[PDB]
């Protein structure tokens, strides 16, 4: 027999209710850098149906680069 | 396979090779005997190559029939690889006529009915037969070989050629080349008529 | 079930890959977590089948 | 109208290759903007004929995954012996950035050689048909291709810049799945995109 | 007979795969095989105890780990890159007018193996090999010589030192085996096409510096030098640029031969051209001479490939016949290929 | 098969002799012995044990860090085994058998003799240095054209009277995985000391001895070891090396061992090289070859060939037989090849003068 599955193994997740968390609203200079994350996070997660309606498949592509800054 | 197939192109390598690889032991002794017919095309490449590995065998019967399979079909044309191969052949300590039958019959592959005036000098053969007859000492087989090389050496007068260029086959040789394959006492004598 | 549950411990079981076969009827196969073995027929599936 | 004769005639016809008397075309390329569809043309024509498709290196870990170490192109040449007809491709080295005029040469040299030694193992010796190679570039190495090409051995085809012709239909091709009404104007949607790319 | 049904139990039931490593001179062979497990085998059968040799593989018992048999296993990238086989159908009757060049190498391709006698009747021992070169890009016309050499012995063609430059040495070693596996295939012939070593500069992947690439070519000859190797593998070598090679490669070998490739003359182009169009049927007005008579400084590849452009349009119309009205006009494309390209 | 039949017969006595000594695995180096009964041994299986011996082994006969046999159940001490490393790259580098003796000399007399007094003259009689010695010298230096390098080693190959010495190939010293050959050059000398004075020769010592350095970035750094590492192998007091050494190179650089050789080595001599005379012996290496036509003259051709080395002028006499077989010429006349010689010298001196003087300058 297999697991339920599962309690799994490592980490796992949380890190918010068990902390830490930091408010992003302090830094507004990244607004145009958040423009991607704006459309590329919330609706991709909360709507899989809209991607059937538009005729375009949601990408998994996200990048970051440059540090520092 | 020897007699039943006569053609310009060999084409018999598949069957001649199949019978030796699929054949039972002790049969490989008589396998090379087909070389007196289908090897008249290009014996230079196939014969000395194959029989080279079988010429070093310790069995006197397969050794007798190896230098024999070469025999007349390879004595039409000369080469340096043969003359350079003559070394170490007569230096073996092995007894029985097979040794002086291996070496002396190999001496007859230099030419057939050619010379000596015109062309090749006879002094070289005289020096070879004089230096090779000093061993054993007798061992009268050395008095058998010193006349043996001059059988075909000093007879001449007959160009063969093959026999033959018109493609008859010599009806004496083959018959006589068959009997000594087991030569015990007198049967190799009836083959001397050559 | 118990018989195969009896069979399978004293030995285990694995999955091999044949890299060659032998004239002696053996077969060249690796034990993949470890070094290779060479093992024989195995009379159900013949050499020419694989 | 050009590459199709390069592909299908070795697949369908070849008994009439000798009727003409020439062997298989050794390769082909499309040079121009980098650029869109040349890699589609590669795999699609490979799919059009169903002949299998192969690429060039390949990182990092497709190398020793076949064999251990070697010139390493022979095993790839052995791959095509298992599956024929086959399509091999240079992915990508279509760019002006890899040049460096030296440091990219040797990096490209074996990418150039990956066709050469294969052309030398296609035409030079071995066998037989159904194997092909593809190149892509813009400029520079296209003239450096002439260093490799005093006629030996390839086929030279140019990759076109986009034009309003495709812009209409290739958008209509992408417009199949999307939800849109019929009243959209094709004139302005095409002509508002001069230059740019196929992407 | 009974021995087969006797020792099969000692072999039995299975047997492992070991790696033959080293020997106690008493013939107790210490091996390192996964993971680093040794043993001591003096066993009487199947050996040939000597030649199995260090640096090989073995097959070991489970109890206890005696090697009862051994194999030679490749496959491998070693044997694969040398072969197979081939002997493509082209001959040395294809290239005419340069026979003066090949009649030189005729004795060089002939005398080893075929017609060996007058080598040793002179006894002067000229087994020095060959070197090749010529303009502008040639060496497939010398492959037209090499495709003829396939009538005799066995051959391998290699390209460049690339297998060394792919990574930090690694030595020559992939050349070493390619050199000494030609001894395993001896007698044979091996050729390396258009040595780019220091002719080309930059490397693929990671390599450096110059001296390690310099010495892998220096070791290439010094292994071939050699100490002291009779093995042939008659060595054919070529590069179209005589400059970049270290001039010391000539003296050890090949000393006597580096072939000069002359560019085609007017009648050589005539002698070469018709061999192609022999199969491709020309139209009535098509003439070999006038076109190549006016054209200058061509290549055998072009004059072979100038027929392919007619193999497009006539084949686009699906016609078995060449037309000079196109072959003239289409030649401009290959003319544009040489002119502008 | 009578070999194969007797070959499977004694496996009975092999299986009876199998049970004892079979578990002698694994080859294991020891660590320390605190007192009489105790030992601690360490293996590469990861097994590390502080454990006792089998009674057949005496304590004082054993060395620390010594590969031994063991019965891994008791973890006894079965027998110590001397050897450690190295794999077949040694057995490739290590060489045997003779060939190419003295008489292949191309006429060089005291060029080889000055180095014949250094190597085999002391090896003929190591007793020669009992009375007078002092020492057989430390090292030598050799360089020049190819002719004739490594054949003087081949001359030492056939004329070696004691044990088969070890050639050294250059590009196997330079390796990936920094310090590969670093172990070798160190450890192979004990493997050479295992042969008790059996000589060694290094080839391409200029390539592997690379000198000197650039600021950045090496590159040569890991190889900067090997040179000074060999200098450490040179700076090892013992023997050194009981093999003396013989070293052939091309250019004066590398300088560091070449400026270390006055700090250790001796006997800087030189090729030989072409001479007005010795060419007649390089033309008498073909003397007994062929059959020299009664009117063929050496001095006639010898005076016509400057800076000949030995290489091409060996083929120079050979390219007679080239055109001989081609033109059917039964034997060759000196006029035949000297036509192609003045060709083959010029035709091959048109592009290449082979400036040996320039190579080391
Ligand atoms: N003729 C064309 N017109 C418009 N878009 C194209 C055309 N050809 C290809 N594309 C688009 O370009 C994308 C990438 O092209 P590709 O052949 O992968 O170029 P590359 O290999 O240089 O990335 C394809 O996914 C395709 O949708
Ligand atoms: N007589 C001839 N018949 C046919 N083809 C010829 C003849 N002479 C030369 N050629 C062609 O000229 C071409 C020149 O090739 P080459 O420059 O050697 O290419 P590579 O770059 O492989 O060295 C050869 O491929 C050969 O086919
Ligand atoms: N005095 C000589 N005696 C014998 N051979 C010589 C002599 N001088 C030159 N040679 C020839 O010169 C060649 C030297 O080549 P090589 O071994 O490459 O030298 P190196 O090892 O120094 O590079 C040999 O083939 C050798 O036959």
């Amino acid at each position: 027999d297999v697991l339920p599955p599962e309690a799994d193994s490592s980490i796992m997740m949380l890190t918010s209710d068990q902390k830490p968390d930091v408010m992003y609203a302090d830094i507004g200079g990244m607004d145009i850098q958040k423009q991607e994350v704006r459309e590329a996070v919330e609706l991709p997660l909360t709507h899989f149906e809209l991607y059937k309606q538009i005729g375009i498949d949601p990408p998994r592509g996200v990048l970051m680069y440059g540090p520092p800054g | 396979i020897a007699m039943g197939e006569e053609i310009g192109a060999e084409m018999a390598l598949r069957t001649f090779g199949h019978l030796l690889r699929y054949g039972e032991p002790t049969l490989r002794r008589a396998v090379p005997l087909a070389l007196a017919l289908i090897s008249v095309s290009n014996p230079r490449l196939n014969i000395l190559d194959t029989l080279s590995k079988f010429s070093h065998d310790a069995d006197p019967e397969v050794s007798y029939n190896s230098i024999f399979a070469m025999g007349m079909v390879g004595s039409g044309t000369n080469n340096a690889r043969l003359a350079a191969m003559l070394r170490q052949l007569a230096q073996y300590h092995a007894k029985d006529p097979n040794n002086l039958f291996m070496v002396r019959l190999a001496q007859g592959l230099t030419h057939l009915g050619k010379g000596t005036l015109t062309l090749c000098p006879y002094h070289s053969d005289r020096q070879l037969m004089s230096q090779v007859a000093v061993a054993g000492l007798l061992t009268v087989l050395v008095s058998f070989l010193d006349v043996r090389n001059i059988i075909l050496g000093k007879s001449h007068y007959v160009l063969y050629g093959l026999v033959a260029a018109m493609q008859p086959r010599m009806l004496v040789t083959f018959d006589e080349e068959l009997r000594p394959l087991p030569v015990s006492v007198r049967v190799g004598q009836a083959v001397d008529v050559v | 079930l118990r018989e195969e549950l009896q069979l399978l411990q004293e030995q285990g079981s694995y999955v091999g890959e044949v890299v060659r076969a032998m004239d002696k009827k053996k077969v060249l196969v690796k034990v993949h977590p470890e070094g290779k073995f060479v093992v024989d027929v195995d009379k159900n599936i013949d050499i020419n089948d694989v | 109208k050009e590459i199709k004769e390069v592909i299908e005639l070795p697949v369908k016809h070849p008994e009439l290759f000798e009727a003409l008397g020439i062997a298989q075309p050794k390769g082909v390329l499309l040079y121009g903007p980098p650029g869109t569809g040349k890699t589609l043309l590669a795999r699609a024509v490979a799919h059009h004929t169903d002949c299998t498709f192969i690429r060039v290196s390949g990182s990092e870990l497709v190398q020793k995954f076949i064999g251990e170490g070697a010139r390493m192109v022979r095993e790839l040449f052995v791959m095509a012996r298992e599956h024929a007809p086959s399509i091999i491709f240079m992915d990508e080295i279509d760019s002006i950035g890899s040049s460096r005029l030296e440091g990219g040469s040797g990096g490209d040299s074996e990418v150039q050689r990956t066709m050469l030694e294969l052309l030398n193992q296609l035409d030079g010796f071995e066998a037989t048909k159904n194997i092909k190679v593809i190149m892509a570039t813009n400029r520079i190495d296209i003239l450096d291709s002439a260093l490799l090409r005093p006629g030996r051995i390839d086929r030279k085809i140019e990759f076109p810049p986009p034009n309003e012709e495709a812009r209409l239909d290739i958008l209509k091709i992408h417009s199949r799945k999307m939800n849109l009404t019929r009243g959209i104007n094709l004139r302005k949607i095409a002509e508002l995109m001069p230059g740019a790319s196929g992407a | 007979e009974e021995e087969r049904s006797k020792v099969d139990d000692l072999r039995g039931t299975p047997m492992s795969v070991g790696t033959l490593e080293e020997i106690i001179d008493d013939n107790h062979a210490i091996v390192s095989t996964s993971v680093g497990s040794e043993h001591y085998v003096s066993i009487l059968s199947f050996v040939d105890k000597d030649l199995l040799e260090p640096g090989c593989s073995v097959l070991l018992n489970h109890k206890v780990h005696a090697v009862i048999g051994v194999l030679m296993d490749d496959t491998d990238p070693l044997v694969t890159v040398m072969k197979v086989e081939k002997a493509p159908q082209e001959t040395y009757a294809d290239i005419g007018g340069l026979d003066n060049q090949i009649q030189e190498i005729k004795e060089s391709v002939e005398l080893p193996l075929t017609h060996p006698e007058y080598y040793e009747e002179m006894g002067i021992k000229p087994p020095k090999g060959v070197i090749l070169y010529g303009p502008p890009g040639t060496g497939k016309t010398l492959l037209a010589k090499a495709v003829a050499n396939q009538t005799s012995a066995t051959f391998l063609r290699v390209v460049g030192s690339e297998l060394i430059q792919k990574y930090l040495g690694d030595g020559p070693k992939l050349v070493r085996e390619l050199f000494r596996v030609a001894e395993e295939h001896a007698p044979s012939i091996v050729f390396i096409d258009e040595i780019d070593a220091i002719g080309t500069k930059r490397y693929d992947s990671n390599s450096g510096g110059e001296r390690e690439i310099q010495r892998t070519m220096l070791e290439l000859l010094n292994q071939l030098d050699g100490f002291d190797s009779r093995g042939d593998v008659k060595v054919i070598m070529a590069t179209n640029r005589i400059e970049t090679l270290d001039p010391a490669l000539i003296r050890p070998g090949r000393i006597d031969r580096k072939i000069e490739f002359p560019l085609p003359d007017e009648k050589t182009k005539k002698r070469i051209f018709q061999i192609h169009t022999s199969r491709m049927t020309l139209a009535d007005d098509v003439t070999l001479d006038d076109l190549i008579m006016a054209k200058d400084d061509l290549s055998g590849a072009d004059i072979k490939a100038i027929c392919t452009e007619a193999g497009l349009m006539a084949l686009r119309e699906r016609r078995m016949k060449v037309t000079n009205e196109d072959f003239k006009k289409s030649k401009e494309n290959v003319l544009y290929k040489k002119q502008e390209g | 098969a009578p070999p194969a039949l007797w070959d499977l017969a004694a496996d009975k006595q092999t299986l009876q002799s199998e049970q004892p000594l079979q578990v002698a695995r694994c080859t294991k180096i020891i660590n320390a012995d605190s007192e009489d009964p105790k030992y601690i041994i360490n293996v590469k299986q990861f097994a590390k044990f502080v454990v006792d011996l089998s009674d057949q082994v005496a304590p004082t006969d054993i060395e620390e860090g010594m590969r031994v046999g063991v019965d891994r159940n008791k973890y006894q001490i079965h027998i110590p085994l001397p050897p450690k490393i190295d794999p077949t790259v040694t057995m490739m580098q290590v060489e045997e058998k003779p060939d190419v003796t003295y008489s292949d000399v191309g006429g060089c007399k005291e060029q080889i003799e000055k180095l014949r007094e250094v190597v085999e003259t002391p090896l003929l009689h190591p007793e020669r240095f009992v009375n007078l010695g002092i020492e057989p010298p430390k090292g030598v230096l050799l360089f020049g054209p190819p002719g004739t390098g490594k054949t003087l080693c081949a001359r030492a190959v056939a004329n070696r009277t004691d044990a088969c010495f070890i050639r050294v190939i250059g590009s196997e010293l330079v390796q990936k995985y920094v310090g590969e050959g670093a172990r070798m050059v160190r450890e192979l000398f004990e493997m050479a000391r295992t042969k008790k004075a059996c000589l060694i020769f290094f080839d391409e010592i200029d390539a592997i001895g690379g000198a000197r350095f650039d600021d950045g970035a090496g590159g040569d750094n890991e190889v900067q070891r090997t040179m000074l590492e060999l200098i450490n192998q040179l700076d090892g007091f013992d023997p050194r090396g009981n093999i003396k050494v013989l070293m052939a190179t091309n250019r004066p650089d590398t300088l560091d061992p070449a400026l270390m050789r006055p700090g250790r080595l001796d006997r800087k001599i030189e090729f030989s090289l072409p001479d007005l005379e010795g060419r007649t012996h390089i033309f008498k290496i073909h003397a007994r070859s062929m059959s020299v036509e009664r009117d063929i003259r050496f001095e006639l051709l010898a005076r016509l060939c400057p800076n000949s080395t030995g290489a091409e002028i060996r083929s120079v006499c050979t390219e007679a037989g080239m055109f001989a077989i081609r033109a059917r010429r039964k034997i060759a006349t000196e006029k035949d090849f000297l036509e192609a010689v003045n060709k083959v010298i010029k035709s091959y001196a048109k592009f290449s003068a082979t400036p040996r003087y320039m190579t080391y300058n």
